[PDB]
């Protein structure tokens, strides 16, 4: 298995007497066993691109053949851990070392082996009987939050001749043994995957249950769901954390997964720092992130195989948990770091470039990777469903949007979560533009808002309505001053004031605004147009002549309803519960409504 | 046929991205199929594209990844990407290699047809002189559309052109006052696309004489680019053997250029513009030429390529060599859609070449060429209203101004504006156009002859 | 029309930004301009 | 006085915005249209010379293994 | 007669198919007869030229294209020519070359456009934005040229006399209003003198009604000589009388505005707008003649009655 | 003690041309004497790198120049200065260098103008609008600068 350099060029080494080898292999190059992978082939000579420093190398050392080729390791132990683009455990290598530095040629298995697992088996198996591909046959106690359950490796089946009882294993020991044409394989917990390969799937479902996300904004007006894919925009003011946040804390999905592509070094540390310390109430009580999270980091001066990969190692280890019936959600951090990465690899080896640079292929990679998210129906007999949904953000030289990896992206993801600089120097938070935003799940959701909400849908078309008119007068108001002004205009630019202050502007820094229940988000909207349709109605009803209702009118009439619309968001969930809230919005609108009666 | 056993090899010499390299190969054929397994049992295909000597190169399709060079094994197959082609193909729904994935079988051959095609004799290509009715006025009127003609819709990310091109499936019909049998080429699309396109096409009740060619993002690039021949060669044994009348619909074509350019960097060819192969135009004559009437045959091919224009630069290498291989486009845009606009097609930068043969006396109405020109002029100068107001202010404009904004308004509100079930007839669409023209006096009306307004314009 | 029409060089990428930068500096200038105009006319109405 | 300098204020302020607008709807789109214009064809330019940069370093490997 | 080499044909068939062209056309010149071919693409030829070189490794030069390129087109335009024959006989016969080219975009900044213009000497481009509007043809008229304007002056005060400086007023009036169009966009048409606008609307009456024609009617399809400088001789004679009619007055107790010629003869320029509805098949050279006289003559007694 | 070296010369003198002139200048240099050496131009000493860089068949850099078109600049540039002379009687000489980057325009992208600001300590550009003008010596005076200030503030 192994062969010999025969000489280095820089980072691409050329080896001999290695017939045995295929394209997009593995190989440990030297006596440090320098990552890399064999990309040309001649004769029984490689062409090995080495991801790490080759200084060192000598003609004549060992090259180690690895038959799997770039593949993630799946099993117990995953969750918690941060890793390396390649799958290399950062907080093992950091502590098995006592070392600030990643070692060159560091080989540290992706899951420990001395970590003995508490596995329970199926209790439904027994030896003699059939399994195939996806089928689960036990389950690891990791934590309190999430089960690992172990599965058949894909493209794997026969009959089960050995089923370990329960107990404590460790990853190298053997659970299940199975025998298909005479062919015995022996499986422990951890099944190893291509990264570049799609985890296969019974079918790909449509996606119709909304992503849970705690924000008004981002919510209401731009839905996104449980297996689709979005596109956040990442500049220093915007404002990203909030999203980051939300998504991680509160979402309705059940793993997150967060990847760095190639960042700044402190922005790696500010990302490393905070996860460990987000909590979230589950079962009554504080656990942490970490938890239910597993964490991918690349800083820009990590190996550019690494930050190339690193968007595909987070995506395979986001469809393994996705073939366990669990709904992910994965956000790369920089998808325009990433496409950095690929375009410095096909730079190196002297590929053609295409469009402002980028390789040819930029966007083929990209509909591809996104093409990998979705609500599927997963493999195995227990007929379990799961999704994987992707916000990864765009983050272009210049920010602007005419760059291939943004522009590609857009025509990509079905929803744009457009954030600004503006609003957050203004202090309006989260920082949405509103009008750049859009999500093209709405009919999706058409069904799910219909069984479950029914008003909500013409709420949200009324408020994008509102919303877009007071962009619309903005040209007269600045020319008019409100003077020259409909009163039923005067309505609508006071009304999405009030939107724009006390629904779309959320503070995620006070205790009883940290999540927004949907059922709270559809109620405070309701009440709000209410409000705006009953408010048009007493204009135009008496816009006749003599005796006619104006806003001043209005706004002076019934201050206190006002008011008591923009106090609708300090209903803290936590203590007023779901009848309570409903309750009182339900006695606000009576209030609403009798305090415009008296006006006719 | 070919009753020689044919040669298995594991002699691969080398791989070089896509490309694997064979030796000692006996008398090497250019542009023949070779299938080759892997050392896991993985079975790939791909195309000799060179050949030297002992030695061939053959693209994979499926791609070069764990493609051994001592244990990989490949045969010859002897010729050239001949496909089984049958009847019964319609309402089947294949995968851009030619395999079936509806669970149905394999296809049941009549024939095999080379996938690289024929040019057809120019002299026996009938030039086509029957129009059909989209039921989109924008179209109908202004752009017509013949039967052998072809049309792409040139669109951007985001726009509906999936939904019009859906549309045109299910009414587009005949002006003679007929099935199309339908050739779907989804290419380099997500699931959703192809699947909102297989649910439309059974919500038309028409899924029988529907045969899908499915290529999703997530599938081999290189297959990306035979997909087009395949569909067209089936639509060519359906309309040139079996006299069916055909509409063959490619998605994104843009999708193909790119697996193209990949395809021309990974060989090391020539770029012309950004950084497409300078033979991107001969290939796509290859595969946009496979349409149109053949003269004594009762069959036809009518092709809408539809593409995407990358950051809606109408000279983007994609719109600009398809713009010089078709008859024209319909051309849909941002600005129309940002109004809620359906459908949002942008007549003044569009044209249909064959449109003049297929207007007028024994095809719809006189007046059809009239009232084409005349809109176009009145639209664009509403057009070069708006950019003049837009800076010297409204009170600058004078009556003469002023009637081409009303016109512009209306225009567009009343003749594009339709809605996905609105189906007009190329006379309701003419007589749209006069209530717009009439706006004018006559005397601006400068494109249409008074002995066509005398007779027209009064009502 | 459309463009300019100078040919493309590095010469004449350093000509067009600094034209546009000169363009936008006017705008600029001459918005307050305009700006300064307006409110002394809607003064000069009020009185 | 009033009246006379007040018209004369609504002709400057007509001619002033004129300007503007144009400044803003004509010159500087055109400015930036020819300015993506070079960019992007000073990007084919480099395109051009690359091929033919690869083919000479190909052709001269090619040189050196008939030498070997 | 023609040659077909489609698109979708082999392409290096495309180089054959340009040479077996002229080669023929140079056949019939030999024998005595004036001919005029015309290969509709040349770009496609000159693609052909660098997918071969391509192919055969060649060291591209500007754009990708071969180094030769100039050399194939130079040596293919210049078989063009009027020429005594060889033969006892004394024939004499011509070929025209009438090439069109396929710059990508419209950029005329390609090797085959550039290499091209440097060869042919008529140039007559065209603009796509004239296209989408649907004035065809869509000639440019700005940057288009012919140098052989000096060659027919001798020919043209022959037969007609009244045609040369009918040209050249027309382009001054064309010029003029592109120069004024420049600025025009800026100011609004204020600071616009009546002898201005005048040129302005002449210039849009010449572009509407004399530069662009619909080849896909019975009148438009040809239209003989006599027909072109007959109209554009009362478009001309239309346009000294009204800047005449405004110079004289300007200083006067009464100037004519264009508002003031335009409603007093809006009949004249309605009857010179229609000057294109001839159909010179069914109403032959006579009548054309004598319904432009008439023009002229309504136009002249309408000026005597406004001035 | 001028060098004459004209166009169409060879190319190998022409690169030469600039070596034989400081190796001068630093021999009378070595005497205690001011030396004061102006060249007529440098961009044809980096026209005659980029053509003996193509000759060789040798990879080259940005518009055809050599990589190390910078090195062989910095090379000449930096055989300059106020010295104290090697030989027993103390003698301190100087060699001042006055280059001349012949502009294909103002876009101080050009490779040789590049490579030359980013070496010498005074550089006195010569503005267009100045030259159409004849504004003589025609001096942008803006973009020039001189880092010799604080040197002969004493």
């Amino acid at each position: 298995t192994f062969g010999y350099v025969h000489g280095v060029s820089g980072p691409v080494v050329t080896a001999c007497d290695m017939a045995g080898a295929a394209m997009y292999e593995l190989v440990r190059v030297g006596h440090s066993e320098l990552v890399g992978e064999i990309i040309r082939l001649e004769g029984d000579m490689a062409t090995i691109q080495v991801y790490e420093e080759t200084s060192g190398v000598s003609v004549g050392d060992p090259v180690l053949r690895t038959g799997k080729p770039l593949s993630v390791e799946l099993g117990p132990g995953i969750m918690g851990a941060i890793f390396d683009g390649i799958q290399r455990p950062l907080s093992d290598i950091s502590s098995q070392t006592q070392s600030i530095y990643i070692p060159r040629g560091v080989n540290v298995s992706a899951l420990s082996r001395d970590i003995k697992w508490e596995f329970i088996p199926s209790k439904n198996l027994r030896v003699g009987s059939h399994i195939t591909g996806g089928d689960i046959y036990g389950i690891v106690n990791e934590n309190s939050l999430i089960k690992h359950k172990i599965m058949l490796p894909p493209r794997s089946r026969g009959s089960v001749t050995y089923i370990a009882p329960p107990g404590n294993y460790d990853a190298s020991d053997v659970v299940l043994e199975l025998e298909f044409e005479g062919v015995k394989e022996k499986l422990s917990m951890v099944q190893v995957w291509p990264v570049r390969q799609v985890r296969p799937v019974t079918e790909k479902l449509p996606a119709n249950h909304p992503l849970l996300t705690g924000q008004r904004v981002l919510d209401a007006l731009f839905p996104c769901v449980q297996g689709g894919t979005t596109a956040i925009p990442g500049a220093f003011g915007c404002g990203k954390t909030v999203i980051s946040q939300s998504l991680s804390k509160y979402s309705n999905s059940d793993v997150i997964i967060y990847v760095g592509c190639g960042e700044r070094g402190n922005e790696m540390s500010e990302v490393l720092r905070d996860f460990p310390e987000l909590t979230m109430e589950v079962d009554g009580k504080v656990e942490s992130i970490m938890k239910r999270t597993a964490l991918v980091a690349n800083t820009s001066n990590m190996p550019v195989a690494a930050r190339e990969a690193s968007i595909y190692t987070g995506i395979t280890l986001s469809e393994y948990f996705r073939d366990m019936g669990y709904h992910v959600s994965m956000m790369a951090d920089s998808t325009s770091r990433w496409a950095e990465a690929l375009r410095e690899i096909s730079g190196r080896l002297a590929e053609m470039p295409a469009d402002s640079g980028y390789p040819a292929y930029l966007g083929a990679r990209l509909a591809s990777f996104y093409e990998r998210a979705g609500r599927v129906k997963c493999l195995g007999n227990p007929e379990r469903e799961g999704s994987v949904s992707i916000v990864g953000a765009v983050s272009p030289p210049g920010g602007d949007f005419s760059d291939p990896v943004t522009s590609a992206t857009l025509g990509i993801v079905q929803v744009f979560w457009g954030l600004d600089k503006k609003l957050a120097q203004r202090k309006h938070f989260p920082s949405v533009n509103w009008l750049i935003s859009y999500s093209k799940y709405m009919r999706a959701l058409d069904e799910y808002y219909d069984k479950h909400f029914t008003e909500f849908v013409p709420l949200r078309t009324k408020a994008k309505e509102i919303l877009q008119e007071e962009e619309d007068l903005a040209e007269i108001v600045q020319l008019v001053g409100k003077a020259s002004l409909a009163e039923t205009d005067k309505i609508t630019l006071e009304v999405a004031k009030l939107i724009k202050d006390d629904f779309l502007q959320q503070n995620g820094y006070t205790p009883y605004d940290r999540f927004c229940p949907f059922y709270k988000t559809v109620g405070m909207l309701s009440n709000m147009i209410s409000f705006y349709d009953m408010a048009r109605r007493a204009v135009e009803t008496t816009a006749q002549s003599d005796n006619k209702i104006t806003w001043s009118i209005i706004r002076e009439h019934m201050g206190e309803i006002l008011y008591k619309l923009s106090s609708m968001k300090f209903k803290d969930p936590v203590k007023d519960g779901e009848a309570k809230i409903k309750a009182d919005y339900a006695q606000l609108l009576e209030d609403m409504q009798n305090a415009f009666r008296s006006l006719e | 046929y070919l009753s020689q056993p044919r040669l298995t090899y594991k002699t691969v010499s080398g791989v070089n991205g896509p490309l694997v390299i064979l030796d000692h190969v006996k008398f090497p054929r250019y542009a023949e199929i070779v299938h080759l397994t892997l050392p896991d049992g993985t079975k790939r295909s791909g195309q000799v594209l060179e050949v030297s000597g002992s030695k061939a190169v053959v693209q994979v399709f499926e791609g070069t990844s764990g493609i051994d060079a001592k244990k990989t094994s490949c045969e010859f197959t002897g010729d050239i990407l001949r496909t089984p082609v049958s009847e019964d193909m319609l309402g089947r729904v294949f995968n851009g290699s030619g395999k079936p994935i509806d669970r149905g079988p394999v296809v049941l051959a009549e024939d095999f047809l080379d996938i690289m095609g024929q040019p057809i004799n120019p002299q026996c290509r009938i030039y086509p002189e029957e129009m059909i009715q989209t039921g989109i006025s924008a179209i109908d009127g202004m752009n017509s559309i013949a039967r052998g003609q072809k049309i792409p819709i040139f669109s951007a990310a985001g726009l509906p052109h999936n939904e019009i091109a859906a549309q045109i499936c299910r009414q587009a019909g005949l002006v003679k006052k007929e099935n199309f049998a339908i050739v779907f080429a989804a290419m380099g699309v997500n699931m959703e696309t192809a699947r909102f396109f297989k649910s439309d096409f059974e919500e038309n009740g028409s899924m029988d004489n529907v045969c899908l060619f499915l290529n999703l993002a997530n599938d081999p690039t290189i297959e990306r680019i035979i997909t087009p021949r395949l569909a067209l060669t089936t639509a060519e044994f359906l309309a040139y053997q079996c006299e069916k009348h055909v509409l063959v619909i490619l998605t994104d074509m843009s999708s193909y250029a790119e697996a193209l350019r990949e395809v021309s960097a990974a060989r090391e060819e020539v770029p012309g513009r950004r950084g497409f192969p300078g033979y991107m135009y001969t290939d796509l004559a290859t595969i946009y030429e496979r349409a149109g009437r053949v003269e004594g045959r009762n069959g036809s091919i009518t092709q809408i390529p539809i593409l995407t224009m990358p950051n809606d630069d109408i000279t983007h290498p994609i719109p600009d060599l398809t713009g010089y291989i078709t008859e024209g486009q319909i051309y849909v845009d941002r600005q129309l859609h940002n109004r809620q606009i359906y459908p949002p097609i942008n007549v003044l930068p569009s044209l249909s070449r064959l449109m003049k043969s297929a207007i007028g006396e024994g095809m719809t109405r006189k007046d059809h060429a009239d009232v084409s020109n005349q809109l176009y002029a009145c639209y664009a100068i509403g057009k070069d209203v708006q950019a003049m107001k837009a800076v010297v202010g409204e009170e600058a404009l004078t009556s003469d101004d002023l009637l081409y904004l009303e016109f512009l308004q209306k225009f567009e509100k009343n003749f594009i504006t339709q809605g996905p079930y609105e189906n007009r007839t190329v006379y309701e669409t003419l007589d749209i156009g006069w209530q717009l023209l009439r706006i004018f006096p006559k005397e601006m009306l400068k494109r249409i002859p008074q002995s066509t307004l005398s007779e027209f314009y009064p009502r | 029309k459309d463009r300019i029409e100078i040919f493309p060089s590095r010469m004449a990428q350093t000509i067009m930004k600094a034209r546009l930068k000169g363009a936008q500096t006017g705008r600029n200038l001459l918005k307050k301009k305009s700006d300064a105009l307006t409110l002394r006319f809607r003064q000069i109405l009020k009185k | 006085s009033l009246q006379t300098s007040f018209v004369t204020l609504d002709e400057a302020i007509k001619i002033t915005n004129r300007r503007v607008n144009a400044i803003e709807h004509v010159i500087i789109p055109r400015i930036e249209r020819t300015l993506a214009y070079i960019i992007t064809e000073l990007d084919e330019r480099e395109r051009e010379e690359f091929y033919r940069l690869k083919k000479i370093q190909e052709k001269k490997k090619i040189i050196k293994e008939k030498s070997e």
